[PDB]
RNA sequence: CGGGGGGAACCUGGGGAACUGAAACAUCUCAGUACCCAGAGGAGAGGAAAGAGAAAUCGACUCCCUGAGUAGCGGCGAGCG
RNA sequence: GUGGUUCGUGGAGCCAUGGGGGAAUCUGGGCGGACCACCGCCUAAGGCUAAGUACUCCGGGUGACCGAUAGCGCACCAGUA
RNA sequence: CGUAGGGAAACCGAGUCCGAACAGGGCGCAAGCGGGCCGCACGCGGCCCGCAAAGUCCGCGGCCGUGGACCCGAAACCGGG
RNA sequence: AGCUGGGGCUAGGAGUGAAAAGCUAACCGAGCCCGGAGAUAGCUGGUUCUCCCCGAAAUGACUUUAGGGUCAGCCUCAGGC
RNA sequence: GGUGGAGCCUGGGAGUGAGGGCGCGAGCGAUAACGUCCGCGUCCGAGCGCGGGAACAACCGAGACCGCCAGCUAAGGCCCC
RNA sequence: UUGCCCGGUGCCGGAAGGUCAAGGGGAGGGGUGCAAGCCCCGAACCGAAGCCCCGGUGAACGGCGGCCGUAACUAUAACGGUCCUAAGGUAGCGAAAUUCCUUGUCGGGUAAGUUCCGACCUGCACGAAAAGCGUAACGACCGGAGCGCUGUCUCGGCGAGGGACCCGGUGAAAUUGAACUGGCCGUGAAGAUGCGGCCUACCCGUGGCAGGACGAAAAGACCCCGUGGAGCUUUACUGCAGC
RNA sequence: GUGAAAUACCACCCUGGCGCGGCUGGGGGCCUAACCCUCGGAUGGGGGGACAGCGCUUGGCGGGCAGUUUGACUGGGGCGGUCGCCUCCUAAAAGGUAACGGAGGCGCCCAAAGGUCCCCUCAGGCGGGACGGAAAUCCGCCGGAGAGCGCAAGGGUAGAAGGGGGCCUGACUGCGAGGCCUGCAAGCCGAGCAGGGGCGAAAGCCGGGCCUAGUGAACCGGUGGUCCCGUGUGGAAGGGCCA
């Protein structure tokens, strides 16, 4: 460039850049595929997940994806649908946790 | 040093290049959208399996090859006969 | 140091998953009065190339 | 234009919207039309400014 | 009884540019930088919550690493952070 | 009316304050980013306080630092002639 | 940093965004093995393998950004004297 | 309205000027020194050992652009087909 | 048909964005200019390396890896120089 | 002696009116509270200089162009008319430090005068205080003429002294790619000692001349370019002091 | 009777003015004691006086001063001209192609000049014709397009895109296979599916206009909707998204 518009020409779409105080402190969910899920057996958890290789403190625990779910307890914070489907052949659900 | 006043003009603009013209002879294989010919006019009638557009804008509607057809004082056409 | 993040890029331009860069049409912020719908419609992102490589440069560390 | 003036066209049934040119002085004022919605679709609408 | 001056950098306070950058330029930048002044000392400053800000949370201040070129600021430009 | 902070008037709070008006003493008063109601946090208008941190005129120890056009401006009677 | 992509977002998730729509369409995903060996189920498990699925870390090199940024050169601007 | 010695005062956007933008320590349309400072210089100049392979451009679009640039065209190297 | 320092795809590094002469097709000019502006081509540029043209970037010949006290040619020449 | 024009700008004066700041005032409306409330928005209207406006003012900034008609040839116009502006040069001067056409045209001076002096007025574009017109005296100011006298010149000559020249002594400089550095026609980046062809030409100095070495000196002061710099101006922009 | 309009009487009100009174503003006058100035030194005496001076804040004037801006092209530069878009030529029979080359247009417009269904066919030439130019409108032949199509030019076109009449609003919403053009992003053509409609018996056609000019990225804000976010919580403020 030099002189002319450049490709500034462009437009910000995004939509809310930000108010002055700044970012407002969410919740933000990490999803992990049951896939991964089934490396390991036993009760997977949270923590459990961030030690192993996925996750880690990325906030609360989202497991679905694909991948065949195996049989055993998983505890999330939440759980897609097709993946709480997928529990079906003899797993879990502790969804909520969080008190 | 002579630079004696030195006239002007003004009929010095001119129109941007429209390309028009012929985009697809036939024997050429064609989808359906391909524009065909892009005249201004009506310099080439629709044909079988033609479809003309606000600008009589010619245009393949069927995937097949290509092909025109004067008849005379009827004016020229260009059907994409279907690859059948 | 630290190189910096284009603040002007990060606010249209979405960076996709194989690379791609993306951005909002331009035309629809105010120019009409009367566009065919066809027109208005169509506007909705799109593509961006060998410029979109000068893009990303400046999205650097955002990844 | 000065004399021709875009306006829009509302649901009548509520908002919504198209919008066009009028031309106040040669036959006009007004604007009353059959427009198809959006938020429900199938409606007459009316001028308005904006 | 004390005070006065001197001291390479360092430190705090009181004042405080411009060339530059924005491929012109005035907001912006350079920068509270350079510099002037006062003061202090082997350091100086800061310091025990009329705090932080979301955590049934932490618990003086200073200093380092991360947080983060993030959150945000910006003729939403340069750039700042 | 301004300064400070990432905040350039911004929805502009917080901390300082030149001007004007001007309280109360915990049945008080400040804060949690306009404002209001809840729920909380903290006690302004008095002072002091080691250590961790900064610097290098000076002394020492090291160098994939120099080796008299280099290295400090000066290896020499140089801030001299 | 990497192992989820989408959305302006809430959010959903191998999907997601526009849409009334299982119409469409924009981003997205869909990774084994050339293959020696061998427990020696007439089964290839899976050890192994390139370095991938696929990334990271460190070294080296090219170019880029910020810095005086290849070296020498203004007319000038500003500060204190 | 003279000339002259000695002693004094006024200075940098300031002085002084019977006025030329004159003079202010042998170049004054803004003194000199040191500092910001390696100001900036889209300009000029210069850019240091050897051999081997390939080898351009001086066009287009836009440009407060026109002896400068961004994308494309043309060159080269690696990998793939 | 065509195995070529042909093509195509992806990526790293560019430089170049003052061109010039000749031929031909147009404009401008005054069918003047070693003029000017486009179009194809070609040379110079980068082949100021070699032969011819007396000399001479771009006209005719011809694409210089090194060596030879051998040979055939090109343009142009074959009276003396 | 210093005319005419106060429209516009400036300056002075001005209690009709137009517009205009903070602030005042709050019809009316909003956010939240269960409420008292606590926060805001906000229409009338009241709110200074200022500008506008009205009058004045020229030894305040300034302006004084033109166009028609008109007298016993012709010309001219004392006389009338006209206007986008406010009005259209009173005296006196005038081819002038001002005249483009220009060596204007007459006259003077000269054998001959683009200068000069005196006139005419078609003042491209004088004019009253950035003054008009004069003026004795004064001036290292600029013009034109005479007398005198001359080496200024016709048109040169000789003489002198100080250098220049030679010897002993002493001993620089800018400049300098290297040089074995000639003429003519050509040729070549268009002006070659260096190419071609031809011509001329033993080697090395010394006193002289200045045509060439696009001679030396100064990275052209003219010209253009740079989104370079400064000084200066204003009814350019934006601020500031001051009032 | 006059007039536009009628008067006794009765009201509801309007214009403007004068009084007395609340609300809010101006400007004088007198005082001394703050401040200021003065008296042979004064806890005092004179004079000015809540003005002036000085603090904060409003608006004004403001080259006295400060920082800057004052485009490019261009047969040097300046002056003049030009700068985006459309048509034709130059352009060498694909596309593209320059010059301060040649010659003209655009910065709109239309609710019917749009959609669909049904009808209709021109200009001129020659006759014959009341006012009738050499074209008003008629009648008769002859006439494939020279007429018409809002406006430049070109292409196109009556087997209608032209001329008339009826219902209508597709000048749709959600999309969009596949392409033209192209450095970038822009421009352009668009079948087909869905939702809900228009006209036609139906086949069908309709996502403006015979076509190619009638235009402007971003940023900053306004107005409708959205309910997406909203700083401990709820709501707000303020944003986002769609228009
Ligand atoms: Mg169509
Ligand atoms: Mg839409
Ligand atoms: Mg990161
Ligand atoms: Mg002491
Ligand atoms: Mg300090
Ligand atoms: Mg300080
Ligand atoms: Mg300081
Ligand atoms: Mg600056
Ligand atoms: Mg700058
Ligand atoms: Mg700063
Ligand atoms: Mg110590
Ligand atoms: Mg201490
Ligand atoms: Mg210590
Ligand atoms: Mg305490
Ligand atoms: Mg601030
Ligand atoms: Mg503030
Ligand atoms: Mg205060
Ligand atoms: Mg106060
Ligand atoms: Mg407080
Ligand atoms: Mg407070
Ligand atoms: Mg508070
Ligand atoms: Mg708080
Ligand atoms: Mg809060
Ligand atoms: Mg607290
Ligand atoms: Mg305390
Ligand atoms: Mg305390
Ligand atoms: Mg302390
Ligand atoms: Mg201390
Ligand atoms: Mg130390
Ligand atoms: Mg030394
Ligand atoms: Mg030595
Ligand atoms: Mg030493
Ligand atoms: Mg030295
Ligand atoms: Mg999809
Ligand atoms: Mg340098
Ligand atoms: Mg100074
Ligand atoms: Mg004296
Ligand atoms: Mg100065
Ligand atoms: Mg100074
Ligand atoms: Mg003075
Ligand atoms: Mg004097
Ligand atoms: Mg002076
Ligand atoms: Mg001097
Ligand atoms: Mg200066
Ligand atoms: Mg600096
Ligand atoms: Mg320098
Ligand atoms: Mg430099
Ligand atoms: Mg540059
Ligand atoms: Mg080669
Ligand atoms: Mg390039
Ligand atoms: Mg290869
Ligand atoms: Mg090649
Ligand atoms: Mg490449
Ligand atoms: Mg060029
Ligand atoms: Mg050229
Ligand atoms: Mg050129
Ligand atoms: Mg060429
Ligand atoms: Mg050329
Ligand atoms: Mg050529
Ligand atoms: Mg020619
Ligand atoms: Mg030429
Ligand atoms: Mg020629
Ligand atoms: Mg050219
Ligand atoms: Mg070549
Ligand atoms: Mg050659
Ligand atoms: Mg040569
Ligand atoms: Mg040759
Ligand atoms: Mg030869
Ligand atoms: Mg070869
Ligand atoms: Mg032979
Ligand atoms: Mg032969
Ligand atoms: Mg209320
Ligand atoms: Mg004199
Ligand atoms: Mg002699
Ligand atoms: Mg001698
Ligand atoms: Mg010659
Ligand atoms: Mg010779
Ligand atoms: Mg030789
Ligand atoms: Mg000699
Ligand atoms: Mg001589
Ligand atoms: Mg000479
Ligand atoms: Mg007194
Ligand atoms: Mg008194
Ligand atoms: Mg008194
Ligand atoms: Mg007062
Ligand atoms: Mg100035
Ligand atoms: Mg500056
Ligand atoms: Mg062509
Ligand atoms: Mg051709
Ligand atoms: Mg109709
Ligand atoms: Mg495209
Ligand atoms: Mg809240």
């Amino acid at each position: 460039e030099g002189g002319r518009s450049t490709t500034l020409m462009r437009l910000p779409k995004r939509g809310m850049q930000g108010q002055v105080p700044g970012e407002i402190k969410r919740p933000r969910y990490q999803g992990v595929n049951l896939k991964d899920l089934a490396r390991f057996e036993g009760e997977v958890t949270p923590e459990l997940l961030v030690r192993a290789g996925l996750l880690k403190k990325g906030y609360r625990l989202k497991i679905l994806g694909e991948g065949e779910a195996k049989p055993l307890k998983v505890v999330a914070h939440a759980f897609s649908k097709s993946a709480l489907e997928k529990l079906k052949a003899a797993g879990g659900e502790p969804v909520l946790l969080e008190a | 040093a002579h630079k004696k006043g030195l006239g002007s003009t003004r009929n010095g603009r001119d129109s941007q290049a429209k390309r028009l013209g012929v985009k697809r002879y036939e024997g050429q294989v064609v989808r359906a959208g391909n524009i065909l010919v892009r005249q201004r006019g009506t310099r080439f009638k629709p044909g079988k399996n033609v479809g003309m557009g606000r600008d009589f804008t010619l245009f393949a509607l069927v995937d097949g090859v290509v092909e025109f057809q004067d008849r005379g004082r009827l004016g020229r056409y260009v059907h994409v006969r279907p690859l059948a | 140091p630290k190189m910096k993040t284009h603040k002007g890029a990060k606010k249209r331009v979405k960076i996709t998953a194989s690379g791609k860069v993306v951005a909002m049409k331009t035309g629809k912020r105010h120019l009409n009065w009367q566009k065919s719908g066809k027109e208005i419609r169509q506007k909705g992102r799109k593509f961006v190339l060998a410029k979109p490589e000068a893009e990303r440069i400046k999205l650097l560390l955002p990844y | 234009v000065r004399i021709k003036l875009l306006l829009e066209c509302t649901e009548c049934k509520r908002r919504n919207y198209a919008t066009e040119k009028n031309k106040r002085n040669t036959p006009n004022k007004l604007e009353l039309r059959k427009y198809c919605p959006w938020c429900r679709k199938h409606t007459v609408h009316r001028e308005v400014k904006i």
